[PDB]
């Protein structure tokens, strides 16, 4: 998961796309 | 993304606001 990055840094949309299909 | 780095399901609400229809795939698995 890359969603803990949004808990600790400037949350960005590429972190969402790079985890779907 | 939202204005503050608050931890929660709001970033999964954001994944519905982007990918929506398919659910989500996610990384380490069986």
């Amino acid at each position: 998961g890359i969603v803990e990055q949004c808990c600790a840094s400037v949350c960005s949309l590429y972190q969402l796309e790079n985890y779907c299909n | 993304f939202v204005n503050q780095h608050l931890c929660g399901s709001h970033l999964v609400e954001a994944l519905y606001l982007v990918c929506g229809e398919r659910g989500f795939f996610y990384t380490p698995k069986a």
